């Protein structure tokens, strides 16, 4: 099974406090596993999985050592960006970064990521090649020239090709405590009518993992895409996801109306 | 394991 | 600059009167990150609510899951009052067992 590891960073300024809010948040495959928040009483990285509780102190502070560094880096960078855009001091800013890696079925790397986004918009980001950057807007070029100079990308690449991989592998190997499991969909149709011509059919799907699912209504085999109420794949609060899809129907036709269901963790598409 | 940023923006 | 939130109210398990459950309130697509979430029942504030992440996604928009234990009924109204800066007035979506 393919895997990923993600760090979701976010600094945030609001006025009247010269000291922003920093928050890192880790994720293995689609599941959180660590977390830091500068605005805590004791700002320290924490386990968020059960399998993570299995680390012991040197790890727990090798990371909090880093978080305090990045905290300083974000404070600094947020101010720099202020200048590149001519924003005066006085409002709410946001800087986010996302970094991680991906590995195929065969445990090997497939892709690295390192990308930033200022104010919600892409700012600068690292290429599939790990050697060169893509700057999004003019101001983003300052940083680019600046960073080509200081060889910042090698470091990144190193973290991505090495310490990311080597470390994920071991997350995987303590990881079965949820990671390598595939919770299959649990699908059934609702109803709820009234009105002539109305019946409103509802194909649900529940308890699956990962969130990738495609429910499809069909008349014989021609995909009933018309007024298909599709809901956004939502989380259950447990490690699984939900979803449904409605289609409107002339009451009493329900026979040859049929939503198929699709998922990695299934034997074959669930016809309903 | 976290990454650590070098050069600022 | 500000993105407007997409709210969803639902239950972890398919509701059933008298049976324990947990009420979900999934907020999405917003920006900036500050947001305020209130879970409600019969127009009154559910006291203990437990918020998730402060995470985001590929399009850089944030998301949050709030939840509370609740015993579903035909007798009450359950709601989620969201309050982001991208809206003059709070929003309130209602729990509807059918969806």
């Amino acid at each position: 099974g393919p895997h990923s590891m993600r760090y979701f960073e976010t600094a945030v300024s609001r006025p009247g406090l010269e000291e922003p809010r920093y928050i890192s948040v880790g994720y293995v495959d689609n599941k959180e596993f660590v977390r830091f928040d500068s605005d805590a009483e004791n700002p320290r990285y924490e386990p968020r999985a059960p399998w993570m509780e299995q680390e012991g102190p040197e790890y727990w502070e090798r990371e909090t050592q880093k978080a305090k560094g990045q905290e300083q880096w974000f404070r600094v960078s947020l101010r720099n960006l202020l200048g590149y855009y001519n924003q005066s001091a006085g409002g709410s800013h946001t800087l986010q970064q996302m970094s991680g890696c991906d590995l195929g079925s065969d445990w090997r790397l497939l892709r690295g990521y390192l990308q930033f986004a200022y104010e919600g918009r892409d700012y600068i980001a690292l290429n599939e090649d790990l050697k060169t950057w893509t700057a999004a807007d003019m101001a983003a070029q300052i940083t680019r020239r600046k960073w080509e100079q200081s060889g910042a990308a090698e470091h990144y690449k190193a973290y991505l090709e090495g310490e990311c991989v080597e470390w994920l592998h071991r997350y995987l190997k303590n990881g079965n405590a949820t990671l390598l499991r595939t919770d299959s969909p649990k699908a059934h149709v609702t109803h709820h009518p009234r009105s002539k011509g109305e019946v409103t059919l509802r194909c649900w799907a529940l308890g699956f993992y990962p969130a990738d699912i495609t429910l499809t209504w069909q008349l014989n085999g021609e995909e009933l895409t018309q007024d298909m109420e599709l809901v956004e794949t939502r989380p259950a609060g447990d490690g699984t996801f939900q979803k449904w899809a409605s289609v409107v129907v002339p009451l009493g036709k329900e026979q040859n109306y049929t939503c198929r269901v699709y998922h990695e963790g299934l034997p074959e598409p669930l016809t309903l | 394991a976290s990454n650590e940023n070098m050069e600022t923006m | 600059i500000q993105k407007t939130p997409q709210i969803q109210v639902y239950s972890r398990h398919p509701p059933e009167n008298g049976k324990p459950n947990i009420l979900n309130c999934y907020v999405t697509q917003f920006h900036p990150p500050h947001i305020e979430i209130q879970m409600l029942k019969n127009g009154k504030k559910i006291p203990k609510v437990e918020m998730s992440d402060m995470s985001f996604s590929k399009d850089w928009s944030f998301y949050i899951l709030a939840h509370t234990e609740f015993t579903p009924t035909e007798t009450d109204t359950y709601a989620c009052r969201v309050k982001h800066d991208s809206m003059a007035e709070p929003k309130t979506v209602y729990w509807d067992r059918d969806m």
